[PDB]
């Protein structure tokens, strides 16, 4: 059995940490809603 | 229950301790978050329940107490933050320029963030605030790293 448990408000926080870049990806998405590479 | 917006974990005792699955929005009374972190299942808040309402495996999302309620889109252009919750640690915006999945249907945000399993269901902002989807459903890439799509929904 599962629950919830508040954890913050949602806000842009200005002077965030700003990092990982920014990839073009072909991908096809299953029936099971799993993503995959196509290459 | 709780039924203040905002974000949230989603724990289980069915496993040893106290386990973080992911992470959801509450917003307008309805809590959102991903297919593969709840598997539909209903949540406990205070003494109060959330049942299940909608959901779409392929998608990979679920709405709990009413319909699904996100509409903003990212708009291809600007910077984005991943409001990221991880297990044992604070709730934390990182700043980040999505890239694109593209798809035979269509082209989508992707955040190239890397963050355990027990994240998915992180909400991604706009500047205005605004939730544009949901970040823990993606691909593993040529590194070895972890990139997301942003997984919106439609609001009626
Ligand atoms: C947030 C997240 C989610 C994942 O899988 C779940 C999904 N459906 O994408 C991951 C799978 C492998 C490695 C990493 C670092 C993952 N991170």
């Amino acid at each position: 059995d599962m629950y919830i448990e508040r954890a913050g408000d949602i806000t842009w926080e200005k002077d965030a940490e700003v990092t990982g870049n920014s990839p073009r990806l072909d991908v096809a998405l299953d029936e099971s809603g799993d993503f995959s590479l196509v290459e | 229950g709780e039924t203040t917006d905002g974000v949230y974990r989603v724990m289980t005792r069915r496993l040893l301790g106290s386990t973080q699955v992911g992470v959801g929005v509450m917003q307008e009374g309805v809590f959102h978050t991903m297919w593969h972190v709840t598997k539909g299942a209903a949540l406990r808040s205070g003494e109060g329940r959330l049942d299940p309402y909608w959901g779409d495996v392929k998608q990979d999302l679920v709405s709990y107490c009413g319909p699904w309620k996100l509409d903003a889109a990212w708009d291809g252009l600007s910077e984005v933050q991943l409001l990221a919750v991880p297990p044992g640690e604070r709730a934390k915006n990182i700043q980040t320029l999505p890239g694109i999945f593209k798809t035979k249907d269509g082209d989508i945000g992707a955040v190239a963030l890397d963050y355990p399993a027990g994240t998915s269901g992180s909400p991604i902002l706009d500047k205005c605030g605004r939730v544009i989807g949901l970040y823990g459903n993606g691909v593993v890439i040529k590194n070895g790293s972890y990139v997301s799509a942003i997984t919106q929904g439609k609001r009626e």
